Order: structure tokens, then sequence, then C-alpha cells
């Protein structure tokens, strides 16, 4: 999402989170929804617009910042963004840092694009929530990304989680549910500081994993719990095969070195595993000797 | 208030 700060007292000393639509900002103008008072002498009453378009699906997958507008409105001493004149017509900006002048104010304003990028486990959770999620700026999607930031795990209805679950947790991804999608649908309309939304993310998530036996204490007891032993899957996707990665499996992808170098197979007279199963015994027992002893028996076996 | 320096 986009948040604005400065330098000097000329936003009050505060942060502001800007959300896509279309905000005046000036010297004479009160702080609401779609107002953004700065306070400086060379600063017009209305000196600019600042227009932040909602975001594109592709913006899920890149990390991309909401395309952000500049217009200068006819001013005084006019508005600069990361040192260049904006000219009539305005100009629109995608990178993620932009340092705009207005007037001759010695404070700039500085914009920056915190990385938030929400994926969900489930097409009819994606969009019922979608509309509202993109409407502050965040990117949502179904499928992997590396640009996603939080994960939105089904209702856990007292059943197994899903691999999407399972590989979010091992990334380091902070897994969300229902009860956070709520409080974000309470913010659109809030004039709120940087920050704000991030830190119920993560006490939702350190919440959703107590007394839950379908999660462990934390991915780093998890990450190369299976160090040692090797595994084959077909037309394995990348993000499956980084998932047995983070597990420390030794991987090999097919379309008598296939048979007996290689301790079971993963899917979608060999011996067989599914990765829910394998979850399962990723959890259960203690040690290395241990919770790598059950996946050892059903191997001789 | 009218703008300057």
């Amino acid at each position: 999402m986009w948040i604005i700060e400065a330098e000097g007292d000329i936003l009050k000393g505060k942060s502001r989170i800007l959300f896509p639509g279309t905000y005046i900002v000036g010297r004479n103008v009160s702080d609401d929804s779609s107002h953004i008072q700065v306070i400086s002498k060379s600063i017009s009453k209305r000196h600019a617009r600042f227009t932040i378009l909602t975001p594109s699906e592709k913006d899920y997958f890149t990390g991309g910042p909401c395309e952000f507008e500049v217009k200068d409105l006819d001013t005084k001493f006019g508005t600069k963004v990361n040192e260049k004149v904006v000219g009539q017509n305005g100009d629109s900006y995608k990178e993620k840092d932009l340092k705009i002048q207005l007037g001759k104010c010695p404070f700039t304003i500085n914009a920056y694009w915190r990385s938030m990028c929400i994926q969900f486990d489930n097409p009819e959770m994606l969009s019922q929530w979608a509309s509202n999620l993109n409407l502050l700026g965040i990117p949502t999607g179904l499928r992997d990304s590396d640009a996603t930031t939080h994960f939105v795990m089904n209702r856990q209805a007292g059943s197994s989680i899903t691999v999407g679950t399972m590989y979010a947790f091992l990334k380091k991804t902070v897994i969300i549910d229902d009860s956070y999608l709520q409080y974000l649908s309470t913010v659109k309309e809030s004039v709120i500081e940087d920050a704000s939304l991030m830190p119920d993310a993560l006490e939702c998530f350190k919440n959703i994993i107590k007394n839950n036996d379908q999660f462990p204490s934390s991915p780093e007891d998890c990450i190369n719990s299976l160090e040692g032993f090797s595994c084959a899957m077909l037309n394995t996707s990348s993000e499956s095969h980084h998932l047995l990665e983070l597990l420390g499996l030794r991987i090999s992808t097919f379309m008598k070195e296939l048979i007996s170098k290689t301790d079971f197979v993963v899917l979608n007279g060999i011996f067989c595993l599914t990765i829910e199963q394998l979850w399962k015994i990723i959890i259960e027992r203690n040690s290395r000797e241990l919770i790598s002893k059950e996946i050892e028996r059903l191997k001789y076996a | 208030s009218t703008t300057d320096e």
C-alpha cells in the first residue's frame, strides 16, 4: 500500500496510508478521506492532486505498486516529483519511492510503497473479498506468487489444512483468516498512519497456530526436517519442488535409478505419499531420529 | 493568505 510522510512538521509529524482514489493536497484544506493539508508559505491553498489507481492482477505477481499520479493545480511555484517538474496533464509514477516537492517548500512529501499482496486459498473467498482489498490498494490472487506477503487460509472447519497453507507457512508468509479480513473491511474511510494494518495480521497469524494440531511451533522447526532423504515426483511444479526443497529433500523430477536411489514418490511397486500425508509426519514426532523415523518406518515396510 | 517564499 502507499504511505506518505514528511520531514519538518509539514504533515504535522504524522504519516498517512493513501488508498486508491483522488486527494487534493494544499495549504488550506482539511485532512479527510479525500484531502491532505500541507502547511508551508510557498504551497498554494489547493496545490496538487494525487490520484492512485486501483491495482492490476499483474501487480499481485510482480509486487509492483499502484500507479501514483500527480497533477499540479496551476500553482504559483510548481510541483516536482523526484526532482522532475510536473507538467500540465500531470505525470504518473510506478516507482516505489516518490519525493514530492510542493512549491518551494524545503521539506518534501515522501511517498513509499509498502509490500502487501494477499493470496487466497479458495476462489469463492477471492471473489467475495477481492474488490474490498483492491480498493485499499492490495493486490490479490489464487496462484502462487513471489510477491505474496499474506495468505488467507479457509475456515479450518475442524479439518486438515491445504497444501497452499503448508507452503505459505514454510516460505514464512504471514497466515491470516476471515477475522483479519473483517478488520480490513473497516478501514477505507479512515485516516491512519503507516503500518496500521500490519501488526494485527501478525497477531492473527500467531493466534491461528496456537493450540493447532495442523501447525508446529514455527516454520524454523519444519524447515530441513527431512535432510538426508530423497524423493521423486511427476512434472513437479516449481512450487511443489520448492516446498520439498524447504523440507530438505533431494528431488528427482520424471516425465533402476528412479527406484533404488529414491526413498519415496510424492504424488500431485514403488512407495508413494501425498504432501498431505508427508505434512502429518513432518509435524508428529520429536527429534531427527523420531519425526524422520516414522517416515523411515513407512519406507522399509 | 497569499502564497510566497
